[PDB]
Order: structure tokens, then C-alpha cells, then sequence
């Protein structure tokens, strides 16, 4: 006589993303020798990393 | 008067198909609709009778 199923799930699940960033040198933008003025604030993008 | 009788014949053994069974899928409700979701099964158990 059918009793029930069993929705097993050992060690839940694993979350995986690719290897570490590539072309994200945040240091030279944030530890830069060259900063900007407040009215002349710079604008540079970070992308694909 | 007229008739038609075969002098000889043939044994035309051929195909014939009568599909017997299917996939007796015992599709449950609390998991098919609600996979790893206590919320979905909670909502579906009051439907119940379905
Ligand atoms: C009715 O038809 C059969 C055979 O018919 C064939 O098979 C059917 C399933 C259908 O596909 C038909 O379209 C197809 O033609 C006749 O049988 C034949 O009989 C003759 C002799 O009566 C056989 O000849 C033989 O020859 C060897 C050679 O050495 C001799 O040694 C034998 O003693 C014999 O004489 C023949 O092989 C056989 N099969 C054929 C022709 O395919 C059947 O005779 C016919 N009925 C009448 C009344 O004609």
C-alpha cells in the first residue's frame, strides 16, 4: 500500500561561481596617486570582472 | 450463376499493434508541485482532495 515518497537532500546543495575576478585592479583606482577634484570627480567603469 | 474461389492462397502474416501499458508515473502532489518548498506543500495540503 503506497505510503509516501521521501524528498531526500544530503548535504543540501553547492553554490558555485567562476574563478576570481579578472581585470578588476581596484587598488590603483582606490589607492591611486591620482585622485580627482570634487567638482571634477572622475568617472571610470569596472566591467566583466 | 457465378462464384469466385481461390485456386491457391497466401499466409500474409503481418504486423498488428495493441498498446498495452504506459508509464505508470505516480506523480505525487507535495513534491511534484512543491519541490523543497514547505510553503507550496502547505498551500496544497488544504487543496487536499485533489
Ligand atoms: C499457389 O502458389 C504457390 C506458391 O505461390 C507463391 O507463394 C505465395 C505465398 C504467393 O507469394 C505467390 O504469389 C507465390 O507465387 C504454388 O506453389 C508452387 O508449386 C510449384 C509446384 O506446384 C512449385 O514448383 C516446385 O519446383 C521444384 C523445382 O525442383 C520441384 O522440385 C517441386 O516438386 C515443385 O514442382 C513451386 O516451387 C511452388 N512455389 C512457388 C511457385 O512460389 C502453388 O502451386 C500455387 N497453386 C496452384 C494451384 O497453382
Amino acid at each position: 500500500y503506497q505510503t509516501s515518497n521521501f524528498r531526500v537532500q544530503p548535504t543540501e546543495s553547492i553554490v558555485r561561481f567562476p574563478n576570481i575576478t579578472n581585470l578588476c585592479p581596484f587598488g590603483e583606482v582606490f589607492n591611486a596617486t591620482r585622485f580627482a577634484s570634487v567638482y571634477a570627480w572622475n568617472r571610470k567603469r569596472i566591467s566583466n570582472c | 450463376n457465378s462464384i469466385a474461389i481461390p485456386t491457391n492462397f497466401t499466409i500474409s502474416v503481418t504486423t498488428e499493434i495493441l498498446p498495452v501499458s504506459m508509464t505508470k508515473t505516480s506523480v505525487d502532489c507535495t513534491m511534484y508541485i512543491c519541490g523543497d518548498s514547505t510553503e507550496c506543500s502547505n498551500l496544497l495540503l488544504q487543496y487536499g482532495s485533489f
